[PDB]
RNA sequence: AAAUAGAAAAAAGUAGGUAAGGGAAGUCGGCAAAAUAGAUCCGUAACUUCGGGAAAAGGAUUGGCUCUGAGGACAUUAUGUU
RNA sequence: GGAAAAACCGUAAAUCCUAUCUUUUAAAGGAAGGAGAAGUCGUAACAAGGUUUCCGUAGGUGAACCUGCGGAAGGAUCAU
RNA sequence: UGUGUUUGAAUACUAUAGCAUGGAAUAACAAAAUUGAACAAGCUAAAAUUUUUUGUUCUUAUUUUGGCUUAGUUACGAUU
RNA sequence: AACCUGGUUGAUCUUGCCAGUAGUCAUAUGCUUGUCUCAAAGAUUAAGCCAUGCAAGUGAAAGUAUAUAUAUAUAUAUGUAGAAACUGCGAACGGCUCAUUAAAACAGUUAUAGUCUACUUGACAUUUAUAAGGAUAACUACGGAAAAGCUGUAGCUAAUACUUGCAUUAUCCUUUUGGAUAAGUAUUUGUUAGAAGGAAUUAUAACAAAGAAGUAACACGUAAAGUGUGUAUCAAUCGAGUUUCUGACCUAUCAGCUUUUGAUGUUAGGGUAUUGGCCUAACAUGGCUAUGACGGGUAACGGGGAAUUAGAGUUCGAUUCCGGAGAGGGAGCCUGAGAAAUAGCUACCACAUCUAAGGAAGGCAGCAGGCGCGUAAAUUACCCAAUUCUAAAGAAGAGAGG
């Protein structure tokens, strides 16, 4: 009759997987979980089509059934379960732990982790809501609820939170001046520090960003995630760091190794 | 319900398209009339529950002055807004007016005042008559058909007039 | 005078048992009438004193027709562009919206009306600017362009 | 009062009625008989010399009771008498 | 509490009666148009084609046409 | 002696409308004298400030601000 | 590849057509086909009909075993497997067709401060007690019918089927400590106070009334104090309903349309999940129309797109992705979070099957295959290895898919 679609087909998946024409007729489809569709990789890509530690899906059930993966600190056999924009994984037989990351072609790529740095993660909150008592949640871009954070923080900072306590080690106002990756949008996929903010009123607020080869670029502010400060960037990166290198000047960089 | 099978803006003529489906909603209307309490649980979409109050006698009436509340009978409808018909064949909607018991407000007023919290301004004379000879006016507020009661307020000066010069060549 | 009605007229936010109108801020633009504030009248489908909600797009049209109660005509005049002969065409489109009874509303005034929440069948919008013109002729037959 | 009365009550006659199911299949012939019909409100074609056709066709309604509304005349400057 | 069964509003299939529109499709018979064969009767048009031509029109004609009326030259006159 | 390595899976079109956005030209439109509006002065009714007696209430007034009436004064005010 | 020849004549230049000529993921057909890789394939004609088969199920740490099988300990105890059956969850996706539907559906672009949302995810609760109350299926027996996924009695007995129910915090006094007092989340009513958003009747806080549901009487097992299943509210997510603006083929041998009968506005109600003439009453007398309304046509699903393109364009878009429609025709429901579902049901009409002629059951535009239609279209093949989906989710299923 009508509701809920379960299937999701090779061409109608997203670009950002790598998911090629001949190689099957669907892709997974994600559970509801930690981010939406089009801004998350399942367990499955990332077992099997990033790290490629199974041919097949059989054998990413066989890792997954096991005891041996855990995501912020909880074992997971769910294969479509969404690992979102930026948190923790640790495989705890091959000793292993991958932070999340945007590539610069616009693709969630996997980042490795330092042991004691994979403590902790940078977090964006989307919505603060004060409930009963007036009560304090924090909402973030990975769906989890912050209890009781303090006022102090508002509603489009990042905070340094804890994965063991799950909560906040320190916290970044939303400010000119701080480093900013964008998440969707045309810049998709790079790192910047926000130059400016002109509010927009009753229509969406833009924000602009300038690159770290000194160049100055517009982007819609809900797809803006601050990552940084201007005295330093608060994570680790990968090698890239987010910067734009035109085409011409990236082959050439290519053919010049 | 649907709203595509009837005329255009323009006044035109639309073929009729799409088969009626479930989501497009609307349900037999509400008859509440005067009786011991009966209702029936209605299951809307998603589960989403409605009570249909089928009877009643005895709603939450407010004396507004003091803001406060209790729980009345209701002796009888006496106008309705909507229509003659629904008073006249004595079924409730929430722009009824009704005559309820004054004697839980009569008691309260007596306890808090001590003669007939609190604000303490006195009653206005014509409508403390109306208390005194039981035949208090009060205005349905809440839906009954969706909600499971008939629930309302104690009506005053302006309103009081208005309705009452509806409620009844000559004159 | 008022309420020649079935019904009493009253509108929620009144507040009168306590006494410390429902007057509103509204928003982009629009300072709320005076008018509204000090007016006789009390109102649900007012955008400055009942419930509407001031949501979506915001539109200039021209007053066609103010005949009907508390509700108004506007068209808004356009050029609709054709690709092959690289030329425009004239298009209008004729709007209902509600008048807000704080205003005088006349045929040829520009209106600057919003999206809002429609609260009847052909009725979309709602007035939240009334800027006092005319114009020449008969507005419905009238081609003015802005 | 009719140029009579009474009593009986079948045929038959004559002026009448009424008939199940069918519905012109009877008979030269729907002849006879019946159906229809008054008002108010609707609706009205082919066709026509545009005047008509037309009450076309085809429909609906109609009691009793208790009200509601509309239509005058006079005389107090908005109110009365009728 | 509770089956069958009824009654009341409300959806409302289907059926039939009209009314209007739509689509093919039948039909005796009528009256046109074209194609074909070097067909019959004239000699109409083409030259002043042996009454210069054509137009509008009306009436006549076995026709082709003819005559009248009023135009034009696309006339044979662009010359007293 | 455990642990291969470099990777690639680019770039762009993706309405005409809508959204944000810089704009000088070119167009439009508005502003635009049966006398109009820019200012100074005075009179005037409205509100607020400062004052100020009366125990959980409570008087009045100067003053200051906004609105409106009237003689003056601007490089005062109409393209062909 | 930004282009032309031949055809009115005795000969001529033109107008103008016809003819060649090239293409077409566009079909048929004729003849020919030594090869290999690649791979469209019953749309156009009948949204005509179907024989037979199959296409949606599910149990490997965690509801229910005296059918049964099996390893240990003193017939019985622990345990471990287990046909079956209740229970739970899914089958609303997919696959198929395009009759429709022409400002509708659809596309870009809004809005939802007008709402609902299972699974999943993260927050995380308030008005007999060494742990409850039975009753019901499979099962045993007798049975009935030609036949059927027809089912009748009586005896039982479980559940994670069904029904109950078992001291915690804050405020005031004492001063830390020690006393006293209270105590409903959604949702609804009446009274107010008033973090964030452009905008607030929103968050939130108080009052007076009502008020669901609830907060584990369930199952496993980490010492080289752990876990499953399941539960109200809140938010997320997978979505969905509405809803703004702008965008269409042909037609005037269709010029006035719409309003009894909601047409158009207003008011009041009712209904709905919610806005809404969505539905009713009352009141207005509007509303829409050459910038072509209103009809009528379409060999009309809409879009991303396809063909030919020097540039404009012109023709085409059943048809691999998306959105809609539809499942013989209409209509109506049930179940559930989600269906007006159609391998759900019911009725009517159109079809149509078995009958022992009493009665009974039915829906290929799923995949094969057949019939009819036609100029026109493949095998009742094998498999779940890959791709994914459904479950008590590894190991089973899937004509999805290969």
């Amino acid at each position: 009759g009508k509701g809920i679609k379960k299937h999701l087909k090779r061409v109608n998946a997203p670009s950002h997987w790598m998911l090629n024409k001949m190689g099957g007729q669907y892709a997974p489809k994600t559970s509801s979980g930690p981010h939406k569709l089009l801004e998350s990789i399942p367990l499955v890509i990332l077992l099997r089509n990033r790290l490629k530690y199974a041919l097949t899906f059989d054998e990413v059930k066989m890792i997954l059934i096991q005891k041996i993966v855990k995501v912020d600190n909880k074992v997971r056999t769910d294969c479509t379960f969404p690992v979102g924009l930026m948190d923790v994984i640790h495989i705890t037989k091959s000793n292993e732990y991958f932070r999340l990351l945007y590539d610069i072609k616009g693709r969630f790529v996997p980042h490795r982790i330092t042991n004691e740095e994979s403590k902790y993660k940078l977090c964006k909150v989307k919505k603060i809501l004060l409930r009963k008592g007036r009560l304090s949640i924090a909402v973030t871009h990975d769906g989890r609820s912050i209890p009781y954070i303090h006022p102090d923080v508002k509603v489009n900072d990042t905070v340094r939170l804890d994965l063991e306590t799950g909560k906040v080690l320190e916290h970044l106002k939303f400010q000119v001046g701080s480093l900013v990756m964008v998440t969707a949008g045309h810049s998709v996929g790079r790192v910047g520090v926000i130059s400016s903010i002109d509010k927009n009123m009753g229509t969406y607020d833009i924000i602009h960003v300038k690159d770290s080869r000194n160049k100055v670029f517009a982007t819609r502010l809900s797809n803006v995630f601050v990552i940084g400060d201007n005295t330093k960037p608060y994570i680790s990166l990968p090698r890239e760091k987010g910067i734009k290198l035109d085409i011409i000047e990236e082959r050439r960089n290519r053919l010049k190794a | 319900r649907d709203g595509r099978h009837k005329l255009r803006l323009t006044g035109g003529k639309k073929k009729i398209h799409k088969k009626k489906r479930k989501y497009e909603l609307g349900r037999p209307p509400s008859n509440t009339k005067l009786g011991s309490r009966q209702v029936h649980v209605v299951r809307g979409r998603g589960r989403n529950y409605k009570y249909r109050a089928i009877k009643l006698d005895s709603g939450s009436f407010s004396w507004p002055t003091f803001g406060i509340s209790k729980n009345t009978r209701i002796i009888d409808v006496v106008y309705n807004a909507s229509n003659n018909e629904l008073v006249r064949t004595k079924t409730l909607v929430k722009n009824c007016i009704v005559v309820i018991d004054s004697h839980p407000f009569t008691t309260w007023y007596e306890n808090t005042f001590g003669t007939t919290i609190g604000k303490s301004k006195n009653i206005d004379p014509l409508l403390l008559e109306q208390f005194k000879q039981g035949r208090v006016l009060a205005c349905i507020s809440s839906r009954p058909g969706q909600c499971g009661k008939a629930d309302g307020y104690i009506i005053e000066g302006d309103e009081l007039l208005f309705y009452k010069r509806k409620m009844d060549k000559r004159n | 005078d008022v309420q020649h009605e079935r019904a009493y007229q009253k509108q929620e936010g009144a507040s009168f048992f306590n006494s410390k109108r429902y007057w509103k801020k509204v928003g982009l633009g629009f300072a709320t009438p005076k008018e509204a504030k000090e007016g006789v009248y009390v109102d649900k489908k007012c955008p400055f004193t009942g419930n509407v909600s001031i949501r979506g797009r915001i539109l200039k049209g021209m007053v066609i027709s103010n005949k009907m109660k508390r509700t108004i005509i506007i068209r808004r005049n356009y050029l609709h562009y054709v690709k092959k002969y690289n030329r425009f065409e004239k298009r209008h489109k004729n709007i209902p919206c509600h008048c807000s009874p704080c205003f005088d509303v006349k045929e040829g005034d520009i209106v600057t009306v919003g999206q809002c929440r429609p609260l009847s069948k052909t009725v979309r919008f709602n007035v939240l600017h009334v800027e006092k013109h005319q114009i020449f002729g008969s507005a419905r037959k009238q081609f003015v362009l802005f």
